[PDB]
RNA sequence: GUGAAGAGGGAAACAACCCAGACCGCCAGCUAAGGUCCCAAAGUCAUGGUUAAGUGGGAAACGAUGUGCGCGGAAGAUGUAACGGGGCUAAACCAUGCACCGAAGCUGCGGCAGCGACGCGCGUUGUUGGGUAGGGGAGCGUUCUGUAAGCCUGCGAAGGUGUGCUGUGAGGCAUGCUGGAGGUAUCAGAAGUGCGAAUGCUGACAUAAGUAACGAUAAAGCGGGUGAAAAGCCCGCUCGCCGGAAGACCAAGGGUUCCUGUCCAACGUUAAUCGGGGCAGGGUGAGUCGACCCCUAAGGCGAGGCCGAAAGGCGU
RNA sequence: AGGACCGAACCGACUAAUGUUGAAAAAUUAGCGGAUGACUUGUGGCUGGGGGUGAAAGGCCAAUCAAACCGGGAGAUAGCU
RNA sequence: CCCGGCGAGGGGAGUGAAAAAGAACCUGAAACCGUGUACGUACAAGCAGUGGGAGCACGCUUAGGCGUGUGACUGCGUACC
RNA sequence: GGUUAAGCGACUAAGCGUACACGGUGGAUGCCCUGGCAGUCAGAGGCGAUGAAGGACGUGCUAAUCUGCGAUAAGCGUCGG
């Protein structure tokens, strides 16, 4: 039973996935587009786009979470001067996610995330 | 624990019965590019929706 | 006019790829290939290639066009197994028959 | 002089594997299961040629027995009467009357009456 | 585990190589058995 | 007596009980045991009695105003389940009778064979023909030798694979296709002469099964490159792991695994562009390191020697 | 000082679990015992099969031991399958 | 020449008497594995046959049944050594 | 005619079976013999300190291996064919 949870676990334990998606969220930043599985996208909707809207208000106090997560200065840089105000009036829905078939190695079904703006 | 008989090829093959594949029902078309696709899947060049999403 | 492509050899157990062959038996060759694009199989791959070889044998062979072509047969067989030993547990040896097979498309106009 | 077994060994499961044909799964294509299966089926064989007689006897004598029951008479009283009246046709015969001619049945079964009155 | 062959060429030369085998008439016996079997190899020498 | 070494019919099923001894064929008949409501062939037969208990269709001691054979006694565990079942008040029980069914028994018709008698190998005739161990008789087929420098065969041999015909059988003949150079009558001769079993031997191929597993739970993510293709290769940025080791250097051991270019069949438990894989080329520079060398330890060998059938043992 | 104590390396192998067609023909994991000694370890040497060696268990002597392995007598013998 | 990765593999062309003699090469059996066709099979219980047997399909040449394949249904029927 | 009712009822094959056709795998069979097996008739019955048997390494226009050969190294001289 898993009724009403959320998160999927990835095979990963907790720390390989908060950290796995802390480098994730850095490279959808940096590259506002990334190639990722189907499942790891739809997860890494979930830690970006708290990272936009936290940079839509610029502070000390946010870029300090912002950098407490993600623990980055180019990323923290990137959201707060650039995809902060970029998303300044967009409600939500950073991210958008275009499924783009499946992998060579592994048949593992693959996705585009890419901020929406881009 | 292990069989007693040998199980025959007709046995086999209705185990295998619903091994088979199930092709894809249809293609998309996108209405820009015109390339087929699987629905809900981005071109091989990269349209989605009558929309260029990846540059090359 | 019949025209033959083969893929003997093919590194895959015959099992594997008669799934991927039943599912453009008979099919329209332009159908075939859209079906064979998008089966998630390696087998889906070698019987491409194999297709789009026969398709092309007829065009340029036969002077057939690939509009009126159907994939009027298709089979694989069993090609040489190439038998290997992979140790278990216990000094025990296992063999293992590492299949192969030999896929065959016939493509025709009537 | 060495001999070797090949072609005559070959001539042998050919010709049983010939006879095994029709046979289920190993039957037909297994030469120890064929064989056995081709024995038995010679035993089958042997013993239903003697089986294809009784039943048909018996299946004369039920076509038989409904047709005199159709004419009024069982069939222990319909053979007593022909054997009574010195008739001697026999019950293939006289089942292939009572399902061909209902009329020519019926002349036998009044034989048979007239001889058991 | 240690295993049982644990190689050692000084004392494989020792205990089975040639001059070993020269040695002595039994060991000649083997040189002259091998040579008549036709073994490429007499001894662990080459 | 039967089975063993005996089929058939009955007793539901049921080696050894009952009937009956299978030479073969028949889509003829009569019977045996046993049966005749339906399953399931044949009597819902006839006559005259009994039973009311489903007794029949499991059983005593004993007990009972049953009736002209019936009652209690009489309890078991998967499911009725102590009629073969359905069901039966006769379709139960008893007697009588006539029918019919019923076997591979008997008869009929056709065929084969053995043995014997009579007459000249033939005929006639009687009879016989289940069979293990085993005895006797007669054959088939295979390889090889002679016949045979013959005969058949590129106008297609052997082999393979069908088909047809044929013989009681082993088998034989013909012929289509395949095959592409051998085969071999006949009568003799000799055998490595016939395979389904030996937890047989070897090779091949199945099965379980596209199942288990893919070998440490230290952990990955993304971008770019190359490529036919990249989760695994290269580069980069993160990330995590070891850090008295999972770093570094050697010895032993191994032997080219080192480096470069190239390749991706096989090998790599996946892919592979990568590799300790294939292929080619390159690479190991010593007075000082090490070996060799000089010196000995344990120990070995050991001129002579001592000892011992010989071999050899010990030893200066 | 110590066949002293606790405890790593190192040597062992008491318990449990796993594994038991294993990662492994004896291990792994967590605990455990010794840990200056009758300790442990490298290299080399010696002891040879009715023999060796044995703080002794019928233990060990190349995954083999109430008599190693290999070749031979040998196609032993088998009233057994 | 063509497909294919400057592949593997294949299809053509050509050689050859013959590439279905193409080097994984004479003949190419069987197990085992397929494709196509005919028939059967999803209310049916068991050595899978045999006796009977409809239907269907096919090949037929007194136009008639015959041959072949299959085998609904049904009697009987517990492999071999 | 249509509707209704009742009764009966083919057409399905996920797969499977049987038959046939065509294949695959495999390497039987046939045919073949530069290999063996057993002999007969002869021969020679040894080779070695003038360095043997047997090897190592080398030796080519040579990368390897085989055959030959030995730093004179697939060979050198001489006599004969
Ligand atoms: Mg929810
Ligand atoms: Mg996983
Ligand atoms: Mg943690
Ligand atoms: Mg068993
Ligand atoms: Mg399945
Ligand atoms: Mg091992
Ligand atoms: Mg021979
Ligand atoms: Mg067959
Ligand atoms: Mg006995
Ligand atoms: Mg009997
Ligand atoms: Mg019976
Ligand atoms: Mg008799
Ligand atoms: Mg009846
Ligand atoms: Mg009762
Ligand atoms: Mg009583
Ligand atoms: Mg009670
Ligand atoms: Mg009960
Ligand atoms: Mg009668
Ligand atoms: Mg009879
Ligand atoms: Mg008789
Ligand atoms: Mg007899
Ligand atoms: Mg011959
Ligand atoms: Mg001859
Ligand atoms: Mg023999
Ligand atoms: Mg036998
Ligand atoms: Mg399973
Ligand atoms: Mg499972
Ligand atoms: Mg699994
Ligand atoms: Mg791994
Ligand atoms: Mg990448
Ligand atoms: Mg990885
Ligand atoms: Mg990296
Ligand atoms: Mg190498
Ligand atoms: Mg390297
Ligand atoms: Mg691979
Ligand atoms: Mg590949
Ligand atoms: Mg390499
Ligand atoms: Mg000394
Ligand atoms: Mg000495
Ligand atoms: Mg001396
Ligand atoms: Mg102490
Ligand atoms: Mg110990
Ligand atoms: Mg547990
Ligand atoms: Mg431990
Ligand atoms: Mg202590
Ligand atoms: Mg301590
Ligand atoms: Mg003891
Ligand atoms: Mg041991
Ligand atoms: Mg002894
Ligand atoms: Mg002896
Ligand atoms: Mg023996
Ligand atoms: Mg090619
Ligand atoms: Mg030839
Ligand atoms: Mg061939
Ligand atoms: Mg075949
Ligand atoms: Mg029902
Ligand atoms: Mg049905
Ligand atoms: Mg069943
Ligand atoms: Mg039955
Ligand atoms: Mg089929």
């Amino acid at each position: 039973m898993r009724h009403r949870k959320s998160g999927r676990q990835l095979n990963r334990n907790s720390s390989h996935r908060q950290a796995m998606f802390r480098n994730m969220a850095g490279s959808l930043v940096r590259h506002e587009i990334i190639k990722t599985t189907l499942p790891k996208a739809k997860e890494l909707r979930r830690v970006v786009e708290p990272l936009i809207t936290l940079a839509k208000t610029d502070s000390v106090a946010n870029r300090r979470l912002a950098f407490a997560r993600t623990r980055d200065n180019e990323i923290v840089a990137k959201l707060f001067n650039e995809l902060g105000p970029r998303f300044a009036s967009r409600a939500g829905g950073y991210t958008r996610i275009l499924k783009c078939g499946f992998r060579a190695g592994d048949n593992a079904p693959m996705a585009y995330i890419e901020l929406v703006d881009r | 624990a292990v069989q007693q008989n040998k199980p025959t090829r007709s046995k086999r093959g209705m185990r295998r019965s619903h091994d088979a594949l199930t092709a894809v029902t249809s293609l998309s078309v996108d209405k820009t590019s015109g390339e087929k696709h699987l629905r809900h899947h981005i071109t091989a060049d990269g349209y989605y929706r009558g929309r260029k999403v990846i540059a090359k | 006019m019949e025209t033959i492509a083969k893929h003997r050899h093919a590194r895959s157990s015959a099992q594997k790829v008669r799934l991927v062959a039943d599912l453009i038996r008979g099919k329209k060759v332009s159908q075939a290939l859209d079906i064979l694009t998008y089966t998630n199989k390696k087998a889906a791959v070698l019987v491409k290639k194999v297709l789009e070889s026969a398709i092309a044998n007829a065009e340029h062979n036969d002077g057939a066009d690939i509009d009126d072509l159907k994939v009027t047969k298709i089979f694989v067989d069993e090609g040489p197994s190439m038998k290997r030993i992979m140790p278990r547990a216990k000094g025990r040896a296992d063999r293992i028959l590492k299949r192969t097979s030999h896929i065959t498309v016939v493509v025709s106009d009537r | 002089a060495r001999v070797k077994r090949g072609v005559i060994a070959r001539a042998r499961h050919k010709k049983i594997l010939k006879q095994a044909k029709g046979y289920y799964g190993a039957r037909s294509r297994v030469y120890r299961v064929a064989f056995q299966a081709v024995i038995k089926a010679g035993q089958y064989a042997y013993r239903d040629r003697r089986q294809r007689k009784r039943q048909f006897r018996q299946l004369w004598i039920a076509r038989i027995n409904a047709a005199a029951r159709q004419n009024g008479i069982s069939y222990s009283k319909f053979i007593n009467g022909l054997k009574k009246a010195s008739v001697e046709i026999d019950r293939k015969i006289l089942a292939d009357i009572a399902v061909f001619d209902k009329v020519a049945f019926t002349a036998l079964v009044e034989k048979a009456k007239a001889a058991l009155a | 585990m240690k295993r049982t062959f644990q190689p050692s060429v000084l004392k494989r030369n020792r205990s089975h190589g040639f001059r070993a085998r020269m040695a002595t008439k039994n060991g000649r016996q083997v040189l002259a058995r091998r040579r008549a079997k036709g073994r490429a190899r007499l001894t662990v020498s080459k």
